[PDB]
C-alpha cells in the first residue's frame, strides 16, 4: 500500500523517499 | 562397528568400543565466513599447534560421587598456545570435540550422563539477587563439584544437581548434545560441538560459551576391592581456532 | 497457500501404514539409546497397524503461534498527588526494559537459548476514579533508549521527544499500539548469558550484562485535575516474525527477581510441581 | 585550560627520561574528550554506533624541529597501558614527524557485538589509545623545545550509527526567553 | 526498491576487504590537513585487515529521519476566566511563530545554515477540570499570517475566518493534524542570517528580521460554563521532505531568548558540557 | 624516493626518510620446502598474530657510547606469542626485518653501522678455551654492551668493539648485510633477512642464527643541551616463522 | 485481502507464513 | 486517490478543477 495521495497537495504527503 | 580413531593435532585417540559420536545440533565446526564476520583485522589462526587433544586432570567415580562440571572457553586456559592466544587477544572463537573415557571391566554396574549446554547461567546456592562469582565458574582444568565443600561467603553457584544447577529438572537435560556411558556397553562418550553464540567471535575470557557436565546417573557398583578405583579422564580439542583482538596480555587469576 | 493456510494445513503429519507380521532377524526395538541419539520406532515397527489417513496439523506448533501471543509484562502505576506536582521522581513512572520481571511468559522463551523478533507492543491504561469525576485525562508513554534523559520528574525537557518516541493516548480513544524492530547489537536476543560485565570480582554475571535497553519514563500530561486518580496503564508484549535457537528444558521451580536463575526459596524447601506415589506398583 | 582553546594542544615537551608516555583516551565515542567533537556530539543523538575510526594528528612543531612519537590502539579486554612495550604490543603506528606532518592513526573495528552502544556501558567498551615517544624531540639551536601537536578525529567508511535518540550532551536548564 | 526499502537497505556501506603487508614507499598514512581536506585513510590501508562483508544501512541516517521527528515546540496554555469573558486580550492566545523559543529541537536544525521543509502539524489539546464537570469545551485554532487582524480578543470578526484557517477540535474526536506547504518568500528558511533591518544603529540583526510568519491566535468557542478549566494545547512540530545546505558546528552553550545566539549568562560562568581531567596521562 | 611504509601485522612503521632497505643475501624470507625438509610433523603457522612488528627496549646514543647487540632467535623471547611458540616447541624456523630508528636533527652528527651476522661466535674477554656462557650471549629485548661493567668471574664474552667481538677488524664487517644511519640523510636502517643455517629448522633455543650489531662509528655531536637525549629504537618482525615438535614447554632463565 | 503492508516498515506487519 | 464521487450528486464533490 502507498502512492495514495488521499490529499490533493504535495505539502500533505509521507516523509519523502530516499535514493 | 563401534572401535574409533580420531586424530587432532600431533595427537591421536582410539576407543576399541564406543557409542557413535554426536555432532552437537548437526553442525560441523569451520570457520567464520566474511558474511556473518564483523571484526576488521586478520584472525591468527594457530593450526595443530593450537586445535590439538588436551587431555584435563582426572577424576575419581564414587559411589557418594555426585557429578562434575567443566566450562571449555576456561578448561584450557592453560593448554599451551591456545591457552596464550586466549589471553593475547579480546576475540576468540572455536569449536571441540569431547573424548571422555571412564572405563572398568565388564563386572562393573555404572551410568554418567554427559552433556554439553550452550549458555550454563548457573543460580546461586543463596536465595537472592547475587549471581555466582567469576573466580568459581572459572575453575580451570580441574573442574567442579565433585561433592565438594565450601565458603558460603563466595557468591557460589548451585553444587545442585538434579535441578541442573540452573534449575530445570536434569532428564530434560537430554535436550542438549549428549550422550551416556553405560560401563555395560559403552567405554566413553564423544561430543564435538561447532560455536553457538548471536555474536560472530566473544571474549574468550568473559563468555564461556559451552559448558559440559557429566552427572552419575546410576551409581558406580563392583564387588571388588575398593583399592579397584575407577577414573573418569576428559580431553578436549579446540578445532577451528580463530583468534583477533591482539594487544598486549590479560592477566591470570 | 491460501487454502492450505486459511484450512490451516501447512504442517501435515504422515500417516499411518498397514502392517503385517515380522519373524524376522532385524529388531528395530532394539537401539542404544546411550548414542544419545534418539529412537526412530514407529507403531508400524511394533505392532499389526492398519491404515489411517490423518489430517493434524502442526501449524499452531510453530515457534511463532507457541511464542506469537500478547503477555503482561509489565503493569505501570501512578497513584496520583496533586498536591505536589512535579517535585522529583513523581507522577511519571520509568521501569527497566525486560521479560524476566514477570513469569508466565518470561517460562515460554526460556525454553530456548537464544531468540529473535519484531515485538508488537501494547498499552491497556485504565484509569481508576478516587474522585467524583476524572476529567479528560491525557496521557505520554516513551521510551529512554540508553544513554538518554531520563525525567527527573514530570516535566523536564525530555518530554519533547524531539528526537524520541512518545505515544498519546486520550479516555475514549483505543489503545495505543504500535510495533517494533529487533533492538539488539546482536544477531539475537540473548535469554541466557554466561558471561560477566569483567574480572572484577565484583562484575555482572548473566542475562543482562546484555540487555540494557531502555527504560519507560511516563506521563499524565493534563496538569493538575481536581478529583484524584490512579492510573495503571497495562503493558502487553507480542512476539511477530520470531526465531529460536538451541532449545531448553522448561522450568520447573518458581523464580524470584529476573536476569537471574536463582530458585533458592526464602526458606521454604525447593518445591517443583512432582507428585508423590506411594507405590511404584500402581498408578 | 578546558575554558579556553589550549585545551585542544597537546604540547610535545623535554622528557629526560626516555620512552616515556604522552597522553591517553579512550575510543568509547561518546567520552569527554571525544563526546563535544563534531562526531560525537551526533552520536549522542543515537543509541548504537559502528565501523572503524580515524584518529589525526599534526605537528604544529618547527621545520628544523624533529621528533618520532608511538601511538596506539588498546582494544577492549584490559586496562589502558601504563607503559609503552605493554602498549605497543596491540596495535600501532610509528609516526615520523617529517616535511609531511599529519600522521593518520586508524582504530580498527574490534568487537563482540556487530554493534556498540553509545551510551557508556562496562561491556560495549571500545578501549584506549594512546601515544608515546619513539624518540624524541632534537631541535637544533635556538628553536623552542616544546612544540604542539593538534589531534584530530573524523569517521572511516566503515561507520554507521541507528536507533535515533535524544543527547546526552546538552540540558537545556533554561527556558528560553523572548 | 521496496525490499530495499521495507528491509531498510538503500544506503548501505562498503565492505572491509582484506589486505596483506606494506613495505612500500607511497605512506596513505601520512597527509597534511592543513589543506583544509580531509584524510582519506581506511583499515585495509593501516593494518592487515580481514573480509567483512557489511549490512549496515546509513537510512536512519538521513537529514529525513534525523529531521523527520515531532517536537514540543509550543505549549499554549488558556486559565479561563469567566468572571469577564472577552475582555481584552484574554481567554484567547496568540504566540509568534518559530521554533528557538524551545531548544532540543530548535539544537537539531541549527545544525545547518539553510533548511527548506514542509512542516506537518500537530495540536494535542489537554482539558485540566478545576470544576467539577468540563462540559463540551470546543476550540478553534487559526493562523495569522501577516499583516491580518489579529483579535483583540475573543470573539472579533477575525474568528469568522472567511478566508483564513480555522482548526476544530471538540472532546472526544482525536488530535487534530494538519500539514503545510513551505512558506518562505526566499527559496530556503533562514535558521541564521547576518543581516539587519536597515542602518539604523537601532536596527534588527539576526533570524528574525527574516520570519515574521504568523502568529496564532486561539479561541475555546463554547461560550461561558459554570465549573472552570485550563486548556493546554500543546504544539508538536514535524518535517517532512526535507533540504539541508551548509552544516554547523553543533550548540554547547545552553541558549536563552530565541533568534539570537547570545550565550552570556546571567551572572553564572559559561558553561558547556566538556568534562575534566586530572591528567592527560590517564583516561 | 626516500619515504617508506612497512605492513607486518596488526602493525605498520612509517619513515619520511631512508637509505634504501637491504634484503641478506638477495633472498626474501619465506616458509620452507618439502624438498629441504626433514622433520615429519605439519609445522604451526602463526601468521600475523606472530610474524608482526616488536619493537625491544630503547636505548641512548652517547658520546661514550660504544656499541651495543641484540641476538635475534633471543631477542624475542618474550614477545607474545611468537615468544611463547618458541618455548613450546623443539624446531623453530623464522626470517626477520630489522626497523632501526635513531632521529635528532639536522644540526646534529652522528653515524651508525648496523649489521646482521650469520653464526656470531662471540670471544671470550678472557684468555683461555672458556667459551662465553649461556645466560650473557642471551640477553633478550634489552640487549648487550652499551659500554657496561660486569663480573669477570662469568665467561663473559668480548665487550671489545673494532674486533667485532669475534676478532676480525671491524670494517671488513661491511661484508655483512648492513648500512649505516648518518643522521645527515638517513634517519633509520631497514635490513629484511632469510633463514640461513646448514639445517631446515634448529632450535630456537640453543641456537640463534642471526646476531644484530649497531655500532657509533663517528661519535655523536650537537651543541645542544645534553637535556637532548637521542635514543635508538629498534623494531623487529619475524616473518614466515614456522614452528613445530610440540611438547610441553621449556623454562625461562 | 493480504500483503496490504499498510505500514512502510517490516518490523510491522502481520505474524509471519510457515513454509 | 480521486475521481472517486462517493456521492451520486454532483452538487457534492470536491472543489472543481482549473483548466
Ligand atoms: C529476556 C528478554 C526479553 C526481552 C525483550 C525486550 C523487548 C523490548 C520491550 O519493548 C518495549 C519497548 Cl522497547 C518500549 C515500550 C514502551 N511503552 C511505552 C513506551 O515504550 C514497551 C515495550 Cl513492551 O528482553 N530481554
Ligand atoms: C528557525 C525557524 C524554524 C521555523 C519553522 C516555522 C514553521 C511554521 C510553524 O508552523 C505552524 C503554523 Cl504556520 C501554524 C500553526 C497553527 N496551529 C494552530 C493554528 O496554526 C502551527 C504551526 Cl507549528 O521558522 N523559523
Amino acid at each position: 500500500y502507498f502512492n495514495i495521495n488521499y490529499f490533493k497537495d504535495a505539502a500533505s504527503s509521507g516523509a519523502s523517499r530516499l535514493d | 562397528d563401534r572401535i574409533m580413531q580420531i586424530t587432532r593435532g600431533d595427537s591421536t585417540i582410539s576407543s576399541d568400543d564406543v557409542a557413535n559420536a554426536v555432532v552437537g545440533y548437526g553442525v560441523w565446526p569451520h570457520y567464520l565466513t566474511p558474511q556473518d564476520a564483523t571484526a576488521i583485522n586478520k584472525p591468527t589462526q594457530p593450526d595443530t599447534s593450537s586445535n590439538r587433544f588436551y587431555t584435563l586432570e582426572s577424576k575419581h567415580w564414587n559411589g557418594s560421587s555426585k557429578g562434575w562440571w567443566w566450562k571449555l572457553p576456561d578448561a584450557l586456559k592453560d593448554m599451551g598456545i591456545f591457552g596464550e592466544n586466549m589471553y593475547y587477544h579480546f576475540l576468540g572463537r572455536s569449536g571441540y570435540t569431547v573424548h571422555v573415557q571412564c572405563n572398568a571391566s565388564k563386572f562393573h554396574q555404572g551410568t554418567l550422563l554427559v552433556a554439553m549446554i550452550p549458555e550454563h547461567q548457573l543460580a546461586s546456592a543463596k536465595h537472592g539477587s547475587v549471581t555466582a562469582g567469576y573466580k568459581l565458574t572459572h575453575p580451570g582444568e580441574a573442574g567442579r563439584d565433585v561433592s565438594q565443600e565450601r565458603d558460603a561467603s563466595l557468591r557460589q553457584p548451585s553444587d545442585d544437581s538434579w535441578l541442573n544447577f540452573d534449575g530445570t529438572l536434569l532428564g530434560n537435560l537430554l535436550i542438549f548434545p549428549h550422550q551416556f556411558i553405560n560401563l555395560r556397553s559403552n567405554n566413553s562418550a564423544t561430543l564435538i560441538v561447532p560455536y553457538v553464540n548471536a555474536v560472530p567471535m566473544d571474549s574468550m575470557l568473559r563468555h564461556n560459551n559451552w559448558c559440559l557436565v557429566i552427572i552419575p546417573i546410576s551409581p558406580l557398583r563392583s564387588e571388588t576391592t575398593s583399592s579397584n578405583i575407577v577414573p573418569i579422564t576428559v580431553s578436549i580439542s579446540p578445532m577451528c581456532a580463530e583468534f583477533s583482538g591482539a594487544r598486549a596480555k590479560n592477566i591470570k587469576q | 497457500n491460501y487454502i492450505d493456510e486459511v484450512l490451516n494445513e501447512v504442517l501435515v503429519v504422515p500417516n499411518i501404514k498397514e502392517s503385517h507380521h515380522t519373524t524376522s532377524n532385524s529388531a528395530p526395538l532394539l537401539d542404544a539409546a546411550e548414542t544419545g541419539h534418539t529412537s526412530n520406532v514407529q507403531p508400524e515397527d511394533a505392532i499389526e497397524t492398519r491404515y489411517v489417513i490423518t489430517s493434524q496439523t502442526r501449524d499452531e506448533m510453530s515457534i511463532e503461534s507457541f511464542l506469537g501471543r500478547s503477555g503482561c509484562v509489565h503493569i505501570s502505576r501512578i497513584k496520583v498527588d496533586y498536591t505536589d506536582y512535579n517535585g522529583q521522581d513523581i507522577n511519571f513512572t520509568k521501569w527497566k526494559i525486560t521479560l524476566q520481571e514477570m513469569a508466565q511468559i518470561r517460562r515460554k522463551f526460556e525454553l530456548f537459548t537464544y531468540v529473535r523478533f519484531d515485538s508488537e507492543i501494547t498499552l491497556v491504561p485504565c484509569i481508576a476514579g478516587r474522585g467524583d469525576d476524572i476529567g479528560h485525562i491525557v496521557m505520554q508513554y516513551m521510551y529512554v533508549p540508553p544513554g538518554a534523559p531520563i525525567p527527573s520528574k514530570r516535566n523536564d525537557f525530555s518530554w519533547q521527544s524531539g528526537t524520541n518516541m512518545s505515544i498519546f493516548w486520550q479516555h475514549g480513544q483505543p489503545f495505543p499500539r504500535f510495533s517494533i524492530p529487533f533492538l539488539s547489537i546482536a544477531s539475537a536476543y540473548y535469554m541466557f548469558y554466561d558471561g560477566y560485565d569483567g574480572d572484577n570480582t565484583s562484575s555482572k554475571y548473566g542475562s543482562v550484562v546484555t540487555n540494557d535497553m531502555g527504560t519507560i519514563c511516563s506521563r499524565i500530561v493534563t496538569e493538575k485535575q481536581k478529583l484524584s486518580v490512579v492510573i495503571t496503564t497495562h503493558i502487553y508484549h507480542k512476539a511477530k516474525h520470531t526465531k529460536a535457537w538451541c532449545p531448553r528444558p522448561p522450568r520447573a521451580v518458581p523464580y524470584t527477581h529476573s536476569h537471574v536463575t536463582n530458585y533458592m526459596p526464602e526458606t521454604g524447601d525447593v518445591t517443583t510441581a512432582i507428585v508423590r506415589r506411594n507405590t511404584i506398583t500402581t498408578a | 585550560n578546558v575554558g579556553n582553546v589550549s585545551m585542544y594542544t597537546v604540547q610535545l615537551g623535554n622528557q629526560t627520561g626516555m620512552a616515556q608516555k604522552v597522553f591517553s583516551i579512550k575510543v568509547d565515542i561518546t567520552s569527554t574528550p571525544l563526546a563535544t567533537t563534531l562526531i560525537g556530539e551526533i552520536a549522542s543523538y543515537y543509541t548504537h554506533w559502528t565501523g572503524s575510526l580515524r584518529f589525526s594528528f599534526m605537528f604544529c612543531g618547527t621545520a628544523n624541529t624533529t621528533l618520532k612519537l608511538l601511538l596506539a590502539y588498546t582494544p577492549p579486554g584490559i586496562d589502558e597501558p601504563t607503559t609503552r612495550k605493554d602498549a605497543m604490543l596491540g596495535t600501532h603506528v610509528v609516526w615520523d614527524v617529517g616535511l609531511q606532518s599529519t600522521i593518520s592513526l586508524v582504530v580498527p573495528w574490534v568487537s563482540a557485538s556487530h554493534f556498540r552502544l553509545t551510551a557508556d556501558n562496562k561491556y560495549s567498551m571500545a578501549g584506549y589509545i594512546t601515544c608515546w615517544y619513539q624518540t624524541n624531540l632534537v631541535v637544533p639551536p635556538s628553536t623552542p623545545q616544546t612544540a604542539d601537536m593538534l589531534c584530530f578525529v573524523s569517521a572511516c567508511k566503515d561507520f554507521c550509527l541507528r536507533m535515533a535518540r535524544d543527547t546526552d550532551l546538552h540540558i537545556q536548564s533554561g527556558p528560553i526567553e523572548q
